[PDB]
């Protein structure tokens, strides 16, 4: 397939300090259902 | 082609020991290889979130792929059961056909479990059990080895019970942009392939394929409704056995394309073109006038680049006719031959604006047709008209301009 | 802005039926896993990144107080991209976005780190 | 203000047990169903209004023991505060247990060494009754010898069980070593006591239950402390069944448990039987913003 | 008919035609306006009985082409009146011995207009306040009615439905082997499963 | 668990004449034979609530039932999906397990 289509859904800032790892940062806040359809 | 398995391995929870591997094909594959049970443990044996779904992860240049079953009971320690059939692959190839096979596989097994407990006792261990209220190894080298010799397998681990796992490859879903105007070529014999499991309309469709029927003639012919032609067609597409092509007209504007010189380059291209353009004998289609033994590869040759993109099929034919009559070429086989080698193409006409009474229906899809900017061909279809009525109801109804892409 | 309309939004703290807490940990590898590709695939779900992590010492690459004390105590960060390409195009899609995208972006997240927390 | 934890042990110790009963308000009955913790569960609790514990869970099991003190030894043991190692009695690996102790405690001298080891005896219900003491002096007098060895002079241990009272006592002991400004809350506690004239006056916490300070730091039970933490625990979980929580409690109106703050419930035993009501909720009330 | 003539497979649905293809004696289980995207897994988990109401009757051309005419007079003697059974009791007793074998009570528009193109119909039966009830029963074997009033002569007329050329005969026979959990050997079948069916009952007595 | 007959449906259903029901609400006929209202709809919604009358078409699931299961073996039964899974493994490893499970919940 020539079209062009990058499947991309998010992004994550995950990291890890010493408490424990923790999700800093992810852009789309949406479900599921609007995403992948 | 399909990826040979490198090393397969049957992990298990232990509830005083903790996640293991309980049985390794080929022996002590891991440790020799790199592979450490130490960094993808979390995984293998996951929180119960990540369960009954098919894991696949990158580990250096292996990629593994995992199917996680958790069972829920009080019957064993610690109210679980943890077990996972993990397969291991090199990274560089597809490890696509074996999913829904390792899936099934890890599905079947929680079944089992679920039954009667076949994979619990096997470990013939009672710290797996409350304790208050078939050989595994030989399982996976028979399925390694299957797998890796005939990509099948009829295993039996019970009196009722078999591993039966058939690989097969992926094909790409076929095109959407099908429509009323392309005609349905067939490079396999169809007449052969039809069994009795066919679709009806499928069945249908197979008589009527001869690479100059259009799809709403096959339709009418068949008396099939268009939309299920078009499913049928993609379906057929979907095999790779049938490809689409273009109506063959005298007015149209068939051009070489830039693999002309693979009637050059390919030693068995000009040889079946000298035997496809003839008539079996000699017709009298090539005994007409204009106006009132076999052909040679250069000639042949000749013709193919004799098109250009303005010159219609009219003005090219009655500009050489002397060399399609002496050499008895038929004409539309001609054209078909260079259009199914993709040596020559054709410039579609577009009706772009700037006689009997038709009826509203016809003139509101020729609006609809106009507004879309389709081609002169899909209105010839969808009217049952050719073109020269189609141009007079055109500039009847405006100002009309003809573009040949 | 329609990933933010009533029809299309869900809780900060889950992301695709996932609480972030399990999200966090399952991306976050050890370290053999690090400092490498961590191409994670759920079900139909390409949880895909580079992830980075500091080395035996504090360095992250050979050649308010709060902000220090993370500074000195973070050991991994990881951005990850999660994917959903067709079964027939995973090889192409996630190849072509690892090698266009997330290595750049992290390697030069890994360098301005290096350098100027 | 952010406190890191660590709660370790052998494989069905009953940590995931004191934590479920301690912070996630589970039943006594309700830990049969806990499953396995796979690797180290981390657990974020608010304490008070300022204060978050960082609890870890961690796995107990084998190969989570083996890979803690190889590969994670430089993530597991760095600025850690409290160590809480689970030792359970019903098991016949006592010396695995101890050395497992020991690698834990040369980690943490290695990396954090001012933390504080404190050690839990669960599982001591199905001894029997005569020889439980007994039965933890030889074993704490074992795990001094061996805390004292790798640094660590003080290593103070306690009796636990999930079927009775002293799980409360040991966890507000182990939280309250980690708790700021102890003093000034003892002071303003003792004030407050001089005050209201009352024989002792107990400070908890909202949620969790647990003892944060008394005015004394007729003689009484020495376990009143853990005995009134489990009463108000089980008076809290019949007070959810009423579609309501619990705000305030009079005895005899000499015993008074009252709503204290947001985060925080006193409980005030007078010496007079003859005080009004409503002065004492009026004092309490002119409190309410002091212990803010 | 069973069966409805599709023209081609080819050829795609006309409209919605297919909610209408659906069995005339079980079309009352469904709900009037919820679709059926919902009843898929209570069909499989807990079955439904067959209805107790129909809401099909045939026309008034369909009376006069294929079926016959019987008619009933019954009235129960002076000995079971020695027990506390009136002619009300009779009809219920009636009512339920035309049940248990596939009757159906008719109630709705069709019956109706068949009922006035010859007053109120019942579905129900209460003695309490009505005395004379009319309520119709229809099987694809035969169609009854039955009718009572205070005289107690209860009067009961059956439409049968005429057999088409002997259906039951046109087929071969056809007698396959059943093999059961205790047997061994795949033994021959006692009984021809295309030749046994639901015999019409002699009402009457 | 208990055996009514047709006219017995009828019976019933005549006595449940002029009488609102609700969801889950445990009728009893001859006290012993127990009923459960599970559903009850009036214009296409599954009101909580409703009133039975005379033209109200009542039902009659029976959660104890006789089955019959015909399962045809044929030539196509050890013929492969396009996914590539047998259909009679598919007949012993997804159909008939779901259902015992969903009959056992
Ligand atoms: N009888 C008794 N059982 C206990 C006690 N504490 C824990 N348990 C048992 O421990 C089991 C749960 O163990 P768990 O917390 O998951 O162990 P962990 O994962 O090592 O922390 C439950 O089934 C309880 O029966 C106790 O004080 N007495
Ligand atoms: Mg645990």
């Amino acid at each position: 397939e020539c079209l062009p289509n990058s499947c991309l859904l998010g992004v994550h800032l995950v990291i890890s300090t010493h408490s424990g790892p923790q999700i800093v940062y992810h852009y789309p806040p949406s479900n599921t259902a609007f995403l992948t359809n | 082609g399909f990826v040979p398995i490198h090393t397969i391995f049957y992990s298990v929870f232990h509830p005083t020991e903790g996640s293991k591997i309980k049985y390794e094909f080929p022996p002590n594959n891991l440790k020799n290889h790199g592979i450490n049970f130490n960094t993808f443990k979390n995984y293998i044996i996951p929180k119960p979130i990540l369960c009954h779904k098919l894991i696949t992860f990158k580990y250096g240049t292996y990629r593994i792929v995992c199917y996680p079953v958790t069972i829920n009971s009080p019957i064993y320690a610690r109210n679980f059961f943890s077990f996972n059939f993990v397969f291991v692959f090199p990274y560089d190839c597809e490890t696509s056909p074996y999913e829904p096979a390792i899936t099934r596989l890890g599905k079947m097994f929680k079944v089992l479990e679920e039954q009667n407990q076949l994979l619990s006792k096997s470990e013939r261990d009672p710290v797996f059990f409350d304790l208050k209220v078939f050989s595994i190894q030989d399982l996976l080298m028979r399925i390694f080895q299957d797998l890796n010799n005939y990509s099948e397998c009829l295993i039996p681990i019970d009196e009722g019970n078999a591993v039966d796992i058939k690989i097969f490859p992926l094909l790409r879903p076929p095109t959407t942009c099908v429509s009323l105007e392309d005609v349905p070529l067939s490079s396999v014999n169809l007449k052969k392939i039809i069994d009795v499991n066919w679709d009806p309309t499928m069945m249908s469709i197979v008589p009527y394929i001869d690479g100059l029927n259009s799809i709403a003639k096959i339709s009418k012919l068949s008396n099939s409704d268009p939309g299920l032609v078009i499913e049928c067609i993609r379906h057929l597409i979907y095999y790779k056995c049938v490809t689409l092509s273009d109506i063959f007209q005298f007015s149209n504007i068939y051009a070489p394309s830039s693999l002309i010189r693979n009637f050059l380059t390919d030693p068995l291209m000009a040889s079946d073109c000298q035997s496809y353009v003839t008539f079996p004998e000699v017709s009298k289609i090539s005994n007409l006038p204009l106006n009132k033994f076999l052909p040679t590869r250069s000639c042949l040759f000749d013709l193919y680049r004799s098109l250009s993109q303005g010159q219609t099929l009219k003005t090219w034919y009655e500009s050489k006719y002397m060399i399609l009559k002496e050499n008895n070429i038929d004409i539309r086989r001609f054209i078909t031959f260079g259009l199914e080698k993709r040596i020559i193409y054709r410039c579609y006409s577009f009706p772009v604006m700037i006689m009997p009474k038709l009826s509203d229906e016809e003139e509101g899809i020729l609006e609809e047709s106009i507004r879309n900017a389709e081609t002169f061909d899909k209105i010839c279809v969808l009217l049952s008209k050719p073109k020269l009525e189609v141009e007079s109801y055109l500039n009847e109804l405006g100002e009309f301009k003809v573009i040949n892409s | 802005e329609i990933f933010f309309e009533e029809e299309n939004f869900q809780d900060i703290n889950k992301i695709l039926e996932f609480d972030n807490d399990f999200v966090a940990e399952f991306c976050s590898p050890e370290r053999e896993m690090c400092n490498t590709r961590f191409e994670f695939t759920v079900d139909n779900f390409c949880f895909l990144g580079l992830p980075i992590h500091v080395d035996s010492q504090g360095r992250w690459r050979k050649s308010e107080r709060e902000k220090e004390d993370l500074g000195k105590n973070m050991n991994m960060f990881h951005v990850c991209f999660v994917m959903n390409p067709h079964l027939i195009e995973y090889n192409k899609r996630i190849d072509d976005m690892y090698q266009f995208v997330v290595t750049r972006l992290s390697l030069l997240l890994r360098y301005v780190q290096s350098k100027t927390s | 203000n952010r406190k890191k934890l660590l709660l370790m042990g052998r494989s069905g110790s009953g940590k995931s047990s004191m934590r479920s009963i301690i912070f996630s308000n589970y039943s006594a009955f309700d830990t049969r169903r806990l499953g396995a913790t796979i690797d180290v569960e981390h657990s974020h609790l608010r304490f008070l209004g300022n204060m978050t514990l960082n609890l870890w869970d961690c796995g107990g099991q084998d190969v989570f023991m083996e890979n803690y003190f190889t590969k994670q030894k430089d993530h597991i043991f760095q600025m850690v505060q409290v160590l809480i190692h689970v030792f359970d009695v019903e098991s016949t690996e006592v010396l695995k247990d101890i050395e497992i102790f020991a690698k834990a405690l040369k980690q943490l001298r290695k990396y954090s060494p001012d933390a504080k080891i404190f050690v839990l005896l669960h599982k001591m219900d199905l001894v029997q009754l005569d020889k439980r003491e007994e039965l933890f002096q030889i074993m704490m007098k074992n795990l001094s010898e061996t805390s004292s060895e790798f640094g660590f002079p003080n290593l103070i241990g306690f009796p636990t069980s999930i079927w009775d009272e002293s799980l409360y006592k040991a966890w507000s002991q182990i939280v309250c070593s980690l708790i700021p400004n102890m003093s000034n809350h003892q002071s303003n506690l003792k004030k407050f006591k001089e005050i209201m004239n009352a024989l002792e006056i107990i400070l908890f916490e909202r949620t969790t239950f647990l003892v944060i300070c008394s005015s004394n730091g007729v003689l009484l039970d020495p376990k009143r402390f853990e005995k009134i933490s489990n009463i108000m625990k089980n008076f809290k979980q019949s007070c959810t069944k009423l579609k309501s929580g619990f705000k305030t409690l009079i005895l005899n109106n000499n015993i008074y448990v009252s709503e204290l703050s947001s985060n925080m419930v006193c409980f005030i035993v007078l010496k007079d039987m003859n005080i009004p009501q409503e002065l004492v909720l009026e004092n309490i009330k002119k409190a309410k913003e002091f212990f803010q | 008919e069973t069966w409805v003539d599709i023209k081609s497979p080819s050829i795609p649905v006309s409209s919605e035609f297919a909610n209408e293809l659906l069995p005339i004696r079980w079309k009352d289980v469904w709900p009037k306006y919820v679709a059926r995207k919902y009843s898929k897994w209570r069909s499989f988990t807990t079955p439904a009985e067959l209805p107790i109401t129909i809401s099909d009757f045939p026309s008034k051309d369909d009376f006069d082409r294929n079926f016959i005419f019987r008619n009933h007079s019954v009235t129960l003697n002076t000995d079971q009146e020695q027990y506390n059974q009136t002619y009300k009791d009779l009809l219920r007793d009636m009512i339920y011995m035309r049940l248990l074998t596939g009757f159906q009570i008719c109630v709705g528009r069709q019956v109706e207009k068949i009922e006035l193109s010859r007053t109120v119909v019942n579905k129900y039966l209460d003695f309490n306040q009505n005395d004379a009830f009319k309520l119709y029963l229809m099987i694809d074997s035969e169609i009854h009615r039955i009718t009572c009033s205070s005289s107690g002569i209860i009067d009961v007329e059956r439409y049968l439905r005429k057999d088409e050329a002997n259906l039951f005969d046109q087929v071969p026979s056809y007698i396959p082997l059943v093999k059961t959990r205790y047997e061994s050997s795949f033994r021959d079948a006692m009984i021809d499963p295309l030749h046994v069916k639901r015999e019409s009952l002699n009402w009457n007595q | 668990d208990c055996l009514l007959n047709r006219g017995d449906m009828w019976v019933l259903s005549s006595k449940l004449v002029d009488t609102c029901v609700f969801m889950d609400q445990r009728l009893a006929f001859l006290d012993s034979i127990r009923g459960t209202i599970k559903g009850i709809y009036r214009n296409g919604k599954k009101i909580v609530s409703g009133y039975i009358g005379e033209q109200t078409r009542i039902i009659f699931r029976s959660e104890s039932a006789r089955l019959i299961f015909l399962i045809q073996i044929t030539d196509e039964m050890w013929n492969f999906e396009e996914t590539g899974e047998q259909l009679f493994q598919k007949m012993v490893n997804s159909f008939f397990p779901k259902i015992f499970k969903k009959w056992k919940d």
